RNA sequence: AAGUGUCUAAGGGCGCAUGGUGGAUGCCUUGGCAUCGAGAGCCGAUGAAGGACGUGGGAGGCUGCGAUAUGCCUCGG
RNA sequence: AAUAUAUAGGGUGCGGGAGGGAACGCGGGGAAGUGAAACAUCUCAGUACCCGUAGGAGGAGAAAACAAUUGUGAUUCCGCA
RNA sequence: UAGACGGUGAGAGCCCGGUACGCGAAAACCCGGCACCUGCCUAGUAUCAAUUCCCGAGUAGCAGCGGGCCCGUGGAAUCCGCUGUGAAUCCGCCGGGACCACCCGGUAAGCCUAAAUACUCCUCGAUGACCGAUAGCGGAUUAGUACCGUGAGGGAAUGGUGAAAAGUACCCCGGGAGGGGAGUGAAAGAGUACCUGAAACCGUGUGCCUACAAUCCGUCAGAGCCUCCUUUUCCUCUCCGGAGGAGGGUGGUGAUGGCGUGCCUUUUGAAGAAUGAGCCUGCGAGUCAGGGACAUGUCGCAAGGUUAACCCGUGUGGGGUAGCCGCAGCGAAAGCGAGUCUGAAUAGGGCGACCCACACGCGCAUACGCGCGUGUGAAUAGUGGCGUGUUCUGGACCCGAA
RNA sequence: GGGAUGAGCUGUGGGUAGGGGUGAAAGGCCAAUCAAACUCCGUGAUAGCUGGUUCUCCCCGAAAUGCAUUUAGGUGCAGC
RNA sequence: AUGCCGUGGUGUAAAGCGUGGCAGUGAGACGGCGGGGGAUAAGCUCCGUACGUCGAAAGGGAAACAGCCCAGAUCGCCGGC
RNA sequence: CGCGGCACAUCCACCUUGUGGUGGGUGUGGGUAGGGGAGCGUCCCUCAUUCAGCGAAGCCACCGGGUGACCGGUGGUGGAGGGUGGGGGAGUGAGAAUGCAGGCAUGAGUAGCGACAAGGCAAGUGAGAACCUUGCCCGCCGAAAGACCAAGGGUUCCUGGGCCAGGCCAGUCCGCCCAGGGUGAGUCGGGACCUAAGGCGAGGCCGACAGGCGUAGUCGAUGGACAACGGGUUGAUAUUC
RNA sequence: UACUAAAAACACAGGUCCGUGCGAAGUCGCAAGACGAUGUAUACGGACUGACGCCUGCCCGGUGCUGGAAGGUUAAGAGG
RNA sequence: AAAUUCCUUGUCGGGUAAGUUCCGACCUGCACGAAUGGCGUAACGACUUCUCAACUGUCUCAACCAUAGACUCGGCGAAAUUGCACUACGAGUAAAGAUGCUCGUUACGCGCGGCAGGACGAAAAGACCCCGGGACCUUCACUACAACUUGGUAUUGAUGU
RNA sequence: UCUGAUCGUAUUGGGCAUCUAACCUCGAACCCUGAAUCGGGUUUAGGGACAGUGCCUGGCGGGUAGUUUAACUGGGGCGGUUGCCUCCUAAAAUGUAACGGAGGCGCCCAAAGGUUCCCUCAACCUGGACGGCAAUCAGGUGGCGAGUGUAAAUGCACAAGGGAGCUUGACUGCGAGACUUACAAGUCAAGCAGGGACGAAAGUCGGGAUUAGUGAUCCGGCACCCCCGAGUGGAAGGGGUG
């Protein structure tokens, strides 16, 4: 009767001004001693969703 | 998925929050003013919504996008600095 | 003497003709499902809903009826 | 009366009730299956079911309410958000 | 102002019952006008001071264990119930999301309150791009009957003669049933077992094959008989016919030879000694609601487009801008804004801007194209409706567990 | 074949009813079924498994491989 | 030796890549060539190969025969190689 | 390869020189799950048109037709709703679910025909008799295959009448069907008298409510109380008349 | 153990152990109220064993029951 | 050496002719044992187990007779089952075991009575195994609850110490 | 005025005792019952502020209730294993499984890191008192057998080994561009800016010679940055970075 949006998807993915979806990488909240600042630079940012699963995600958010 | 931790749980929660008190303003492109009102004359909320270039029942800001030549005062709120520069370069005036 | 050599249906098979059983398809409905609009939206210790029993000129059921018993009285069409 | 008032009880008389009613409503009670690819938290659900108790509709109601300075001024119901 | 349906011997405006339309109420009853009846009121308004008193008591609030509120005890508001403690009467109290202060709104702990709204067992009227007797409710027929079960409960199947009964008088077989001859009827190919009367199935008659031969039971070659049929020697009996025969050609049978391991499901793999099907008939499984969502084809408009609810109106037409998507995005947010963010700066980098076959003026360049204004017409769009395919939630392709 | 004056058999009328009853106990008996009876309701329940899915034509044309799984008889992404 | 990455010519209706929509497969078997487990084994089993075929491919031949050999059926022909 | 006919992509030339088609050439065309595209048929609605009791639909046979899902025509039966075309809308196409409902087959005129008590004969009824009837023999139980009550059944008793169906066959007869008749109580067994086990159980206690237990009182027999015995009769009833 | 098993199973008498001082314990019931019992420690309830005869040995460390409460630990509440 | 013993028919001896069983004895008790009771016990038992006299068709070794069936005749008239049919065999092939396939051999069509080797024969969606799902059950498994139980507060006081 | 002790005094509770007054009494008597052993009441006798009952809280708790109790697996079970790293099997790019072969890791280091500078061991032979072929010393041979923090490989003599001085880059803000891969995730990164250690300089350094030494998500905690702050100002709480 009326759609629902997967909440966790809405709380993890952000649609941009155009047809793209980004992921906040944050494998950096538990343990950070052995991880160098280099690896944290690699993880830091909001990368684009891989095209091997955008076709699923867009229906998860819509 | 079928056998492994879903991508939802696997990924981190997107950081940040949403404010309840986010008084969002609508947008009036000064270039659109240029082509819409090349004659100048009079500008205001009522005229812009009469043209249908902007939503009703909300305050509007002005962009620095576009070459403005029409010398006309603009009745609106929260102009950007570039908007004032373009407006007074043409020779008009901002309100508030 | 040697050789060639048709035929038979106790009963089956195939195909036609002519018939039976059965009651499917076709058209139909004295019967139904779902709906819009308008009433009524209660009955009952004054003995209700619902029932047995019993009643008809002649077996029995339904219907209507209650020892005044497929009916009585009164005003109406 | 029991004991003294006196009362419980008893007696007389006058009103009402119980039970039915397909659905709808209110107040109160209250599961599992299922989903979660297991499963208790959660859901399914305050559903199914039950009890009380009405009505023609009921319930709710006339601000110790909203908003946060444009201010509105009982309730209910539909559609947006 | 009657063409709504229907009935009447085959399809009816004018044959009928009816409809349109217009009449019609003793008695009862709902609403409604009037009278009686009933009932409130011998004014508290204006002004001022605030010393006095009141303004809902085992209540609120607080602490504790819970419900429910987007809100699962979390920092947990307000509301509700339970247990102990237990306030005030306007310089008061409650609330405004722990909480304090200021500000603001309002005065709980008594009661009653129509409208908009929900439902139709049941009673008239009406419709239906709903079935038409294995469907529709199970119930068109003795229906919640018969029947099963101690019982709660479960829960069947059976419609059609013909317009009319005109129901085959009479006669003949026969114990009768049943049949036959007559006869009614348009028709008996309409006889209570009754419109049409399918298929499996049983059976009679008849053309062909078959008792020395092994194969999913056929196909292809293919002899010779039999049915039918054209041309023709010919029967000349010929103004008749195709008798017969040759030859030719449809439709059967098919001697005899070659060839060939049944369907489906599921399986690496099947004809199966792997499963399911006795045969026929009927029924039976991917559909629907939602201005759902992504993509698509096509059709309206055109920086727009679109209405929902609700109103008016009669065939589903016109209104109705509240709202949604698009229109500028980035950023956790403030806030900034064609940039913005991180960041000391940002040189860099993340999201998004603007891609020229190119002229005018012009920096750059031998030529090749970069750029600011105007332009050789330079690059352009969503939205709404109807289908398609998918998908979410709805029993969701269907049947079946314990 | 055993008991057959006894812990007896039998009729009549009565009580115990479901996670409960009863039981000289066997996990049997409770309307032919009992390691929790029957009918109905929630119910069109569920099932990573089996089974069935109805007419045709034309073009093109797979895999049984990897990664992960409270997973190896399923599913997801990738490959074709 | 093969095999693989990359470049420059040549040849081939065309395959490929990226981008969206809708599915299946996610148990594989055998044979040829190289390998491990096993005994120098098995119609055994786990891998590899831009090796095929069957699977999803009818036909010929191997007596019959899914997997080997040849050979990839549009349909018809009482025509040839 | 040859000789011919269809089809999809592509090349070429034309019609709008790809709307979509027309003419020619090359290559292509095995195919499951599965993707894509175009199609066949049935029922209903709308519009237009149109045949039809001078015989529609459905059904049967026959002759032909299309590349396919299929069609047209002719003839017969029967007797009232269907064809052509553009559109809309589907409970839409059955070959299997140890599927369901109905009907009919093979097995098959086979097995079975219901205690190890036993029937036989004559005459007669009758269209018809081993099975009913009347006679006469034989045989069997006889602490049960006899005669009576309750419980239960609820007209199955009798008379008359029928023999489509039922009876494990026939079957004039029957506990099958139809019509009609038949059950007589002061004393037999019950209520009019109480009562046990036990149930209801106002009042009352407890319990959120529904409700549960239980006193009084009242019900509840197989028990206790209470007056009858014999004989005869009708087709049937009997301690009843 | 109807409907495959009647026994070397069950059960009783007897023998031990534990509990209860009476609207008792236990059980059925939420409570009321019943049973137990119109009885009460030579009675009643529960468990093991199973006439009779001979006998019934050692260990309290673990796990349970019962008694104590030095000491430790120990929630709410009071207090804060 | 047993209801208790796998190695085991443990070893010795009677019983038999011959005894993996039985009876008696040693103990080298894989594993006896004291109230989950040890060791004996007359009588008893539709119990289990061994031996013996007598008799017997249980066998040696079968045979005859009768009866209700089977068979025929007449009548009524089912069923499970059922992919089709004009349903041979051998050696082979094959999803490994072939009526249906290849090559061979053999048989007149049909039909009645018997046998029961086959048609993975029929009846039953394997009653053993495995996997998935569910029921039930036990417990030093986990988490909750009823019940019994401890403390405080209220119902709930006074006087004293 | 660490105020032991302590006069009594405000408070408070506990404990104890006594008392009767709520309350209990299937303990007696009488009565509405002449129809009652239930019930209710009056009076009396006795228990007693206990107990019981409601709230809150701790504890015992298979008597009862709902579920779990893994998978692979040469059927199952028992047994053994499960992540990461290194070699082989592996068929000469990579990749490549088995209950197929062999071994480690769930650590270590403020020096074993970084920088500048310097060196080349082992084994062997000769000689040599304590002292032996087996510590140490010289000479000669010896271009790598030693060594590599740690299993193994691969590489290291130009040395990554060894020795020494000064030091903390065992940094901050970024990082074009690639490999690998289904995805998440991993790996490398010249080079830029700040600031600084080393070094005469040129230059190196964003940990260990490289490959293992670890673990996503949610929730929660610590420090810091006013980022927001439910009327407002604050606060709580939330947000951001490590």
């Amino acid at each position: 009767p009326k759609a629902k949006t997967h909440s966790g998807a809405s709380k993890r993915f952000r649609r941009t001004g155009t047809g793209k979806i980004v992921r906040q990488k944050a494998n950096r909240r538990h343990l950070l001693e052995h991880k160098p600042s280099t690896r944290t630079r690699r993880l830091d940012g909001r990368t684009v969703v891989a095209a091997n699963d955008t076709k699923r995600v867009t229906s998860l958010l819509n | 998925e079928g056998g492994q931790m879903p991508i939802h749980m696997r990924l981190p929660k997107l950081k940040g929050f949403r404010n309840r008190f986010r008084t969002e303003y609508e947008i009036v492109n000064v270039g659109d003013i240029n082509r819409l009102f090349p004659q100048g004359g009079a500008v205001g909320v009522d005229d812009l919504v009469a043209k249908g270039a902007v939503r009703k029942n909300a305050l509007v800001k002005v962009l620095g996008d576009g070459k403005l030549t029409a010398k006309v005062d603009v009745s609106a709120h929260k102009f950007s600095g570039s908007a004032r520069a373009k407006i007074t370069a043409a020779g008009g005036s901002a309100t508030e």
